[PDB]
DNA sequence: TTTTTTT
DNA sequence: AAAAAAAAAAAAAAAAAAA
């Protein structure tokens, strides 16, 4: 419902066959089962790239909160690098 | 346009579709003119229908089926006009596509018998009737596509090219262009091909 | 010995 | 009063052959 979205994000299982484009999602933050960083949908689950990532200040960035995240996929591995989150 | 990739094989069957002049000499005889393909691959690769989009596409064309056909009946049959009680010689399947295109599906399923005679068409595209009192020369200057299965259920790639088809080598140096087609498994190709489908449907 | 294919 | 039949297609049983 927001002013500025009317860029459209798309839903995580839809990212199965793009690679080395920017996207944007959203959904559930929290820690697979092996250990690593993951972001959760309905449709399904990838993991997060941290090495480089610039947050929007002023949030308590916590696992269990919808987030959003601005990246690039990369089918080599299973990494969603992110540049920015908020 | 509703066939993703295979370019070159439309190429292939775009210069077969008007292929060469027939050469004949008074001291060399006659030479071969056209062009014939031959497809081999593993299952649901599209075969069949561009064998069909071919069918529907060329101006003069029959379709045959190697379970469905039998060798004496394809190029000529004798029985016996009703009116005049003579039995006279029967046009055979692809003599009625003499000058156009003859496409055969499931080729390898076919009765190793039936093959000769492919073999003698192929040979100077002329079929020769000599039974029941009738001595005869049939023209037939048709060319063939067909498309064919490998021997076990899909393609090897590691085994020798002549163990992976059921076909003699006498009638596979004849045609002049074999096709191998595989269904290699990478995701971009598979989304790709996806969108394409849905596209379609 | 068994199943296959040809007559 | 008589066209009647060679040429095909399809269904078996026996024997021999290959694994
Ligand atoms: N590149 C393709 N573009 C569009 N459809 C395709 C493509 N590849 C395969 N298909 C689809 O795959 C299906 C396979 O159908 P078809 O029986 O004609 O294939 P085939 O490779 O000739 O198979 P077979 O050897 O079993 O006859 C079709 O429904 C066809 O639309
Ligand atoms: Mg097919």
């Amino acid at each position: 419902r927001n002013e500025n979205f009317q860029m459209s994000i798309t839903p995580i299982k839809n990212l199965l066959g793009r690679d080395a484009q920017n996207f944007l999602l959203l959904g559930l933050l929290n820690k697979n089962f092996k250990g690593n960083w993951s972001l959760e949908d309905p449709s399904g689950s990838v993991e997060i790239d941290i090495s480089q990532t610039i947050p929007t200040q002023g949030h308590y960035y916590v696992p269990g909160c919808m987030v959003l995240v601005e990246g690039i996929y990369y089918s080599v591995g299973n990494k969603f690098h992110v540049t920015s989150m908020t | 346009p509703s066939i993703y990739g295979h370019d070159h094989i439309k190429k292939a069957i775009l210069l077969m579709l008007m292929g060469g002049v027939e050469k004949n000499l008074e001291n060399g005889s006659h030479l071969r003119g056209d062009i014939n393909i031959l497809m081999v691959g593993d299952p649901s690769t599209a075969k069949s229908q561009l064998l069909r989009f071919v069918l529907n596409t060329a101006s003069l064309a029959i379709a045959t089926t190697g379970r469905g056909s039998s060798g004496v009946g394809l190029t000529a049959a004798v029985t016996t006009d009703r009116e005049t009680g003579e039995r006279r010689l029967e046009a055979g399947a692809m003599v009625l596509a003499d000058r156009g295109v003859v496409c055969i599906d499931e080729f390898d399923k076919m009765t190793d018998v039936d093959r000769v005679a492919i073999h003698e068409v192929m040979e100077q595209q002329t079929v020769t009737i000599a039974k029941a009192g009738i001595h005869t020369t049939l023209n037939a200057r048709c060319s063939v596509i067909a498309a064919a299965n490998p021997v076990f259920g899909q393609y090897d790639v590691n085994r020798d090219p002549h163990q992976n088809i059921a076909l003699p080598d006498s009638l596979l140096s004849r045609f002049d262009l074999l096709f191998v087609v595989t269904d290699d498994i990478n995701e971009i190709r598979d989304r790709s091909i996806s969108e394409h489908v849905l596209r379609t449907h």
